[PDB]
């Protein structure tokens, strides 16, 4: 399954088709989107962002505690979507 | 959606008005003075373990006997009162609260309740149909730091027996409570006033990890010469409370009898537009975060 993603950079928004396969950065970088990330294995802080809507299936990161993902917190690096998905990404310093 | 209420392990509708569990009447104490105007006593029944109840919850029972088409009655439900280990302490027990349902009406014919009647009736031995367990409304906080504020008007003490039992009675690795378990019961005479000597214990051995205050509304006023009703000995806190009441870690609970919240959301409107605010607004995203959570019959 492929859905669409909506990513509120701090330069503005834009889309893109996701496969339900694929981690969500992966397909950004391929579609010339230069998102934060450093470990690129969900147990960092860089690659940060908050769910505004839809959902994804980040398990198999480890960094955020549950009171995060509770709070919409993402791991870009390490999060497939599930459905249809607004982000805002750079939100590193926000959790910082 | 992730809860801020303990959602693990929790079971629902294990046993159904269909094929309700038997168990059996262990206890049955009258808790109300002579005096008392309504008679209400405290119940626990034999479960074998077989309901893994959690703190809240409350229970399913089929009266025995038949409505006027051989029929079953339908299902009453009460709060359950022992914490999820029982009364003994061995999760093999539920406990109950009940008031005895007799009122007069205009003809000046003596009614009873159905389900309440056959309960308090109950002599050690007996047999009791048991549905549930059910509700997810009035689970615990995860939060052990938590301000765990209990509104209770009569057998609406019920659940937050439940709860004190296990965060002051009961010790548990998984769980040690400390936070502020603050608590308001109103009740009309001190007759009435069930479990005192209880929750006396508990502010004895846990003086700032528990607040009680009640409310007799037939045995004293305020200042300003009313009935002293759970909203007016609250009242005499507005502070606090609306203070408390802007914190992430304060849970507001409310069980008994419907109508005591018109009573405490007049007193919360006029706080609210002290701030500038519209209380139903700020209550529905309480509700949203769960901090307010209300069970009334
Ligand atoms: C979530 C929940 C929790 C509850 N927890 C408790 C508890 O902890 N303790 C407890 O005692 N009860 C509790 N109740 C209420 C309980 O389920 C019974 O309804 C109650 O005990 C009386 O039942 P009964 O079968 O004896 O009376 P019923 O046979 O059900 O008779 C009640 C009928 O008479 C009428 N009636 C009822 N009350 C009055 C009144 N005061 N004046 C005039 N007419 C009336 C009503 O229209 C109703 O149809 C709870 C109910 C709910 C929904
Ligand atoms: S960059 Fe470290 S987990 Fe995404």
């Amino acid at each position: 399954a492929t859905y669409n993603v909506k990513l509120i950079t701090p330069e503005g928004e834009v889309e893109l088709q996701v496969p339900d396969d694929v981690y969500i950065l992966d397909q950004a970088e391929e579609d010339g989107i230069d998102l934060p990330y450093s470990c690129r294995a969900g147990s960092c802080s860089s690659c940060a962002g908050k769910v505004v809507s839809g959902s994804v299936d980040q398990s198999d990161q480890s960094y955020l505690d549950d009171g995060q993902i509770c709070d919409g917190w993402v791991l870009t690096c390490h999060a497939y979507p599930t459905s249809d998905v607004v982000i805002e990404t750079h939100k590193e310093e926000e959790l910082t | 959606k992730c809860s801020k209420k303990q959602e693990e392990g929790v079971v629902t509708n294990l046993y159904k008005p269909k094929e309700p569990y038997v168990g059996r009447c262990l206890l049955n104490t009258k808790i109300t003075g002579d005096d008392a105007p309504g008679e209400t006593w405290h119940m626990v029944f034999s479960t074998e373990g077989k309901i893994p109840y959690r703190e809240g919850q409350s229970i399913g029972v089929i009266a025995d006997g038949v409505d006027k088409n051989g029929k079953p009655h339908k299902v009453r439900l009460y709060s359950i009162a022992s914490s999820a280990i029982g009364d003994f302490g061995d999760s093999k027990t539920v406990s109950l609260c009940v008031k005895r349902l007799i009122y007069t009406n205009d003809a000046g014919e003596i009614v009873k309740g159905v389900c309440s009647n056959f309960l308090c009736d109950l002599q050690p031995g007996d047999n009791v149909q048991i549905t549930g367990p059910v509700g997810k409304e009035m689970l615990m906080p995860k939060d052990p730091n938590a301000t765990i504020i209990m509104l209770a008007t009569g057998t609406g003490i019920a659940p937050f027996r439940s709860f004190l039992w296990k965060m002051f009675f009961e010790k548990h690795d998984d769980y040690k409570f400390n936070g502020l378990g603050w608590l308001f019961l109103g009740v009309p005479t001190s007759s009435s006033l069930l479990y005192k000597e209880e929750f006396g214990k508990m502010k004895e051995r846990a003086p700032e990890n528990f607040r009680v205050d009640y409310a007799v509304s037939r045995e004293q006023t305020n200042a300003a010469g009313e009935r002293m009703y759970i909203q007016t000995r609250m009242a005499e806190y507005k502070e606090e409370l609306w203070e408390l009441l802007k914190k992430d870690n304060t849970y507001v609970y409310m069980c008994g009898l419907k109508g005591m919240e018109k009573g405490i959301d007049d007193i919360m409107v006029s706080l609210a537009e002290k701030d500038g605010i519209d209380w139903f607004d700020y209550k529905k995203q309480l509700k949203r975060g769960d901090q307010w959570n209300v069970e009334v019959y």
